[PDB]
């Protein structure tokens, strides 16, 4: 998270309200790897 | 469910499981008689070995409902009955058996599980909130029921034991007319005792004279650091203790004890 | 969708129970029998007496399957000019053109395939999807040795340059190729399909045509190439992905929750594969070696016992002052290997060459400590024996003992173990038909010699030297001191966690690459635990520490971990030892990796483009010396 | 910081080593010398350092120490547990 | 498609504007409002294939009166037209119709319904599987057969007795009907029997024809190989030019070494007072916590020099040697280390005056007990540890020099004729790195290495005095995996040129070519393919040849490098293929198992006779 | 698997007809495996 800045015209880091709710169910990934075989691809 | 609901198939007086539990208050009712009474064996063992497996939890309050009397051996004719050269609570409506035991017994086991623990007997005579779980469930209530449930809640009372509590001790014999003390240590001298008797202020350390107990005095000894109350009490029954410490507007609570009416013995 | 079709029973349209639905077969769909294949490929017989007429079942094939053979019937198309020349399968299989269109329920049960109807799906029989993979896989076995001596002319010479562009005439190329290539290869024989093969399968092969003169790129692979080609600036794509995935595969099989539980974990779940151990019993200390026992020192009177073995034979030995035995109770199933080589015991009075050693198994509700005079001795028989024989030593005026393996196996179901006083000892000494006279031997044992033990069962685990049926595995760390690690049985939980968190430790390093004293991603789980636990209040002296210390400390912790995975094991470590530092670093790292989106690191990008930059101009020298030692015309 | 159990050997050292006079004690008044007498805090056993209020291994002779480092401790042992080993050292 | 649809908030669009665009939310469908997530299709490809897994056992899940409804996932997901991105300007670039979509708790539910069902079908599972698994039910090639009432009376003499199994034995058998094709049930009513398999293509693709190993085997292997060699990293090992430390290195094994037994001019991370001095003297240390320990030191003593050697790990076992001497008793003596840090050198040291700051960082005490040999006594084992972290000393100050010592320590002063012995180096040391982004050469850290020029440069001598984080390890095991890929890519026997050693041939052909110093020589083909074909044997049988000096081969720099590059060109170019003498092989070996499980089940129906034929 | 009886049924595991027959072209399958890779899925 942003640190050692505020702005609220729109988001506020250091503001009310905001939530922290870490559970199994939601997670969090990206990209990490795809399918890029030679023989698949052709 | 949506928070943790975990249901276990094991008894509970067998070893090898209490390492990987997770509580802090535990609470036993309407289990120990029976099971004791199943595998044949005395409540005090079947108390000593309960007490060896909670001893290895992280649990902070115990609340064990326990078979053993808290006034004179008395039968309540129709609904208990009592036998006291061999031990044993008879009911007859259900045409059950059950062993029992002595307050001495069970303090004395706790004593020795926990140094520093607190005891009390749960106060539920005289007292009518629990009719909110009666009335408000659309069940219908008698008096004379509420009296024979009192009666019998003499001699089963609940357990409550505080794990990390203050230790006190008791001197005399708690009996309706006879000296019964007080011994109370960690406390400094500007320190306030009260007792209460059914949700009245039966006395107090502030003002002696103005108790409502026939004699209440209180000593202080610097030395061994320890308050000494001495009293002669009137009427039986159970009463609790409170501490005030320097000028704190929350109490810190003791434990509570049980007082006793004279024997019952008549001749012609 | 896929499993098989189903069919009404003839009811009019109205289908309202898995009752009125029976499995679809090549009677219902007659375009699916046998008889009505295409037979483009000469497979099934023309004669009309050996053509089969019978009822087959009918099954659904998914676009997986579809796209997956028709790649496979392009692997053969690669090769089609060899395939021409040995008049081997004129016309392409086409799988396409076997299967059958029908709108009709689909489903593995008639309850599932009743609420599911569907549209122009696929089926096929199971005959005719066996012809077609036998001749796929007959066009595959015809071409062993011509696709052998292809790759043998591919990798004669470079034809892939890692970066950027090489050159040279061909002419030389060709000159250099019959001059090296083998006689008994093929392409000597047929070069120009070889020429038009390689044409296919690089695009640096370019033939020119003498009819017109356009010489233009024909391969057919150009997306894949780009997929591994790398940018002026990056990796590929695909090794990146690949290592990634490797990485991941690491995790998943160290179990990361397993080595992190704050609660009891069975032996059988917690246990790997085990190794066999060796050790010296005499030289052990027995304070250490909890599973050892000892007949107290400075006894002043050797007594001597009899034993009988499984076929009577009797024999004498003796029992001193010093000697030693094994408890064979709470240690689970075990293999013991004993090896005497390189030993001498040699006196005077006495002589090992032509004597016998064994092994002598006890059983007795007396301690060991507590015994004399042969009657404390109880039941006993002789397992195993074995002869020596003495050879010259590199010492002057001394000998040598040959090797032995005198073999033995514990399994402790076997034995009665009714009552619970009962003791079990085993212990190695000689034996002979002779009773031994206590002057003439004076060794209590022979138990100074090489000492194997492997484990018989992998569901097994004990801790110091003593079987449990459970561990807690956060409750290891930080718990062996260095002289208990040399002394633990080949069984023990510490070796297990050990080996789990090896896996972890070549995940993190293959996945990272940092220098001394420099912040990575899977070291900042310790720093944010260190910063907590030095802000709170326990007993004794608080320091306190900048963010720059805290974070060099985490990184020291981080790389002596993976230099050595034992230290989160070992007390009083300097950082590892704590419970905290472990679980967090554990299950940071599933989150680390899974978020990694396909990047790398600076430093390995960088020496990876300069590696692949010197090894294009090596490339070009090599190109350059074969230009020029085999002249074009 | 949480801390663990010494092992055997260790405990087995530290007698041999108390019951000849040798044992190092660590006071916070008095430092690392034991010429006067003082509650200890820290002492050592078999080659580590064990805080003398709950015996849980807080360090090793590889590193210097100038006082208890903090730890968590439990604070559940007294002075009369273990009063029978510094006797038998001023003894000694 | 992926990630999120969106909704325009105005009539304004472009490829790039400010604003314009929205989330889609539940309102916007036809109280709670949730997200909306663009469903793939392997999403829904990969769950139907999970949901027809249930779908195997539906006659056992209605007998227990569980799961009477499939999920059907295909009901959940809803079909709409909208912009479609992870981001705003993707969602602004494209634009695409009938997109599904689902909100996360209709998902979590789902899921949570295939694992209930999946729990409870659990017993079930390991039950079929031993019921399969306890005659043998699969050959390799071929076709075996056995009566079907020998079988079943079989498996009710050996199943166990809490099988469900033996609760429900028609479902069990139209289970395994579903399962395997080879067993089938036929039909009473109308007296017909055929497969009722419901996987009949991943058969055809696991089944091996007349004469060729199956396709799964062969793409497996094929991509098992490409893996290993990927991993090996051809690039790093291959480099003509510096690469950093942290990038060479891979994580490191512990060492065993004598110290006493080495020679100083091979290993030079080693000091020794030279012998000339002829006199001993005296000195006393103090270890952390003051106590005092006087210790002697003389001629031939060895120290370890800790300078340019990486955070290392030293533990000490001194098992096995005597050190009992005319007026000496190692019994009840105490041996510890001792670190030094001074201004002047060690071999210059003869008074007290040079011995700088020393501390005593750990100690033990020597136990001792009689021996193999007669009237001698033998140490037990002991664990001596040393972690040298050097951050924690001061080593701004360059004029500085360390080093570590292992002797005999006591509390009074050892007489010098007492004992003679310098050190208790003569025992078995074990090192372990504890850095592993921190290499060394021969002896010394060095910043960034060639991987180029470490081959054929060590002799055996100087390849054992190496320390555990030499970069000749790391070369070795890194190209280890090379070989181990190049093996299982090949059968090629005795002196049989194979593609993965023609690269050699053909470098050595044009090095032959090539003019130099020396008198030159010349070679066929044939000559040149034999010692490509041993030198790559040699490779494959022991990876530790490119290192080793004066190698055959192997040596050279430029066969090396063409190896490497030539393993990657020549298993990127194969197309579904084997080794003829590993078809053949297999072919024959298939064929013999056949005939055992052929001869197996006569024996099983030897046994178990099944009734007479009624009429 | 095991003996039963019943009044009416379809097919007869301990009757005659029955065919046990295993066949290369044939095997036994289930679902091993699936690919549910985090970069796959989104």
């Amino acid at each position: 998270m942003g640190n050692a800045s505020s702005i609220v015209q729109t988001i506020n880091v250091t503001g009310d309200g905001n939530v922290f709710k870490p559970s199994a169910e939601t997670s969090s990934t990206a990209v990490p790897s795809l399918s890029l075989s030679p023989g698949m691809l052709n | 469910w949506n928070v943790r609901t975990t249901f276990l198939e094991l008894d509970y007086l067998s070893d090898g499981w209490i390492t990987g539990v997770r509580g802090d208050i535990v609470t036993c009712m309407l289990s120990l008689g029976a099971a004791a009474a199943g595998k044949s064996m005395t409540f005090d063992a079947a108390f000593q070995q309960l007490i060896k497996v909670l001893s290895k939890s992280t649990a902070n309050v115990v609340l064990v409902q326990v078979n053993c009397p808290t006034d004179v051996v008395r039968s309540i004719k129709g609904y208990l009955e009592i036998d006291s050269t061999n031990k044993r609570y008879r009911f007859p409506k259900f045409g059950r058996d059950e062993p029992y035991s002595d307050m001495d017994a069970l303090e004395k086991i706790c004593r020795t599980a926990w140094p520093n623990c607190s005891i009390t007997w749960v106060p539920l005579s005289y007292d009518l909130r629990w009719t909110r779980l009666a009335l408000l469930e659309s069940t219908t209530l008698s008096s004379a029921s509420i009296r024979i449930a009192e009666l019998m809640y003499k001699y089963m009372p609940i357990m409550r034991i505080d794990i990390h509590g203050l230790p006190m001790e008791k001197r005399g014999n708690f009996i309706v007319g006879q000296n019964c003390s007080l011994v109370i240590p960690g406390f400094n001298a500007q320190d306030v005792f009260n007792c209460y008797f059914n949700s009245a202020l039966a006395f107090s350390t502030e003002d002696v004279n103005a108790a409502m107990i026939p004699q209440v005095s209180a000593q202080f000894d610097a030395t061994k650091g320890e308050w000494t109350l001495d009293m002669v009490f009137s009427d039986a029954g159970i009463y609790t203790m409170q501490a005030l410490v320097g000028s704190n507007a929350n109490p810190v609570s003791l434990g509570s004890f049980v007082v006793d009416s004279p024997d019952v013995d008549i001749t012609d | 969708p896929g499993g098989v079709p189903w069919i009404a029973v003839g009811d009019e349209t109205s289908v309202t129970s898995p009752g009125a639905l029976r499995r679809m077969t090549s009677k219902d769909i007659p375009e699916t029998a046998i008889i009505n294949t295409d037979n483009s490929s000469g497979a099934v017989p023309s004669e009309s007496a050996l053509v089969p007429y019978i009822d087959e079942p009918l099954v659904v094939v998914t676009e997986h399957a579809i796209t997956n053979f028709t790649k496979a019937e392009m692997a053969l198309e690669f090769n089609r000019e060899f395939l021409d020349k040995m008049r081997v399968l004129s016309v392409s299989p086409k799988y396409s053109d076997l299967l059958t269109y029908v709108d009709c329920y689909v489903g593995v049960s008639a309850r599932q395939a009743l609420n599911n109807f569907q549209k122009q799906v696929p089926v096929i029989t199971p005959t005719r999807q066996t012809m077609y993979v036998d001749s796929i896989q007959a066009a595959l076995k015809a071409l062993e040795k011509w696709e052998i001596d292809l790759r043998v002319a591919q990798t004669l010479l470079p034809t892939n340059v890692p970066i950027g562009e090489v050159s040279c005439p061909m002419q030389s190329v060709v000159k250099l190729l019959d001059d090296q290539l083998p006689d008994d290869s093929l392409i000597r024989r047929y070069p120009k399909e070889a020429a038009v093969a390689l044409a296919k399968r690089n695009g640096g092969i370019q033939w020119m045509d003498v009819s017109e003169g356009t010489v233009m790129n024909e391969a057919v692979n150009a997306v894949a190439a780009s997929a591994l080609a790398p940018s002026a600036s990056a990796p590929p794509l695909e090794e990146k992905s690949k290592l990634t995935e490797q990485a991941m595969d690491l995790v998943t099989a160290a179990e990361p929750e397993i080595i992190a539980s704050l609660a009891p974990v069975p032996a059988p779940v917690f246990a790997i594969p085990p190794k066999p151990a060796d050790y010296n019993v005499r030289t052990l200390r027995i304070d250490e070696a909890t599973w050892l026992r000892m007949i107290p020192k400075s006894m002043n009177t050797p007594f001597q016992i009899q034993v009988t073995d499984n076929t009577g034979t009797n024999w004498h030995l003796n029992l001193r002052g010093g000697t030693r035995v094994v408890n064979l109770d709470q240690i689970a199933p075990m293999r013991f290997v004993l090896d005497l080589g390189g030993k001498s015991y040699k006196e005077t009075s006495w002589d090992p060459n032509g004597k016998k050693v064994g092994f002598i198994v006890f059983q007795s509700k007396i301690p060991f400590e507590l015994w004399t005079a042969a009657s404390q001795i109880g039941q006993a028989t002789v397992v195993n024996y074995v002869q020596l024989y003495a050879e010259d030593s590199s010492f002057t005026a001394q000998s040598i003992i040959a090797t032995t393996s005198l073999a033995y196996n514990y399994e402790p179901e076997q034995l009665n173990k009714t009552d619970p006083e009962m003791n079990y000892y085993l212990l190695a000494t000689f034996i002979d038909s002779a009773a031994i006279t206590p002057t003439n031997m004076t060794q209590p044992d022979v138990w100074d010699a090489l000492l194997t033990m492997s484990p018989l069962s992998a569901g097994e685990v004990t801790v110091k030297g003593a079987v449990v049926s459970e561990v807690v595995p956060a409750d290891l760390i930080g718990s062996y001191t260095p002289e208990s690690l040399n002394a633990s049985l080949p069984n023990d939980a510490a070796r297990c966690m050990i080996d789990r968190a090896s896996k972890i430790a070549e995940a993190i390093k293959i996945d990272d690459d940092a220098g001394p004293d420099e912040y990575s991603p899977n070291s900042v789980p310790i720093q944010g635990q260190l910063a907590i636990s030095q802000l709170e209040t326990g007993y004794g002296v608080r320091i306190f520490n900048p963010k720059g210390i805290l974070s060099k400390i985490a990184s020291r912790a981080m790389q002596a971990f993976i230099g050595d995975p034992s230290t989160i094991i070992t007390q009083a470590a300097p950082v590892l030892s704590d419970k905290n530092n472990w679980i967090a670093l554990a299950q940071g790292v599933k989150t680390s990796l899974r978020t990694k989106s396909l990047s790398a690191g600076v430093k390995t990008a960088v020496s990876k483009l300069s590696s692949s930059e010197s090894i294009q101009n090596w490339t070009q020298g090599f190109l350059d010396k074969v230009s020029a030692h085999f002249p074009a015309p | 910081m949480e801390v663990c159990l010494p092992n055997g050997h260790q405990v087995v050292d530290l007698i041999n080593n108390a019951f000849e006079g040798r044992v190092s004690i660590y006071s916070a008044q008095e430092g690392w010398d034991k010429t006067i007498s003082a509650q200890p805090d820290m002492m050592v056993c078999g080659g580590a350092v064990v805080c003398m209020h709950c015996l849980g291994v807080v360090g090793s002779l590889q590193r210097k120490l100038k006082h208890l480092p903090h730890h968590r401790c439990n604070q559940q042992i007294r002075h009369q547990d273990y009063v029978d080993v510094q006797f038998a050292d001023r003894v000694t």
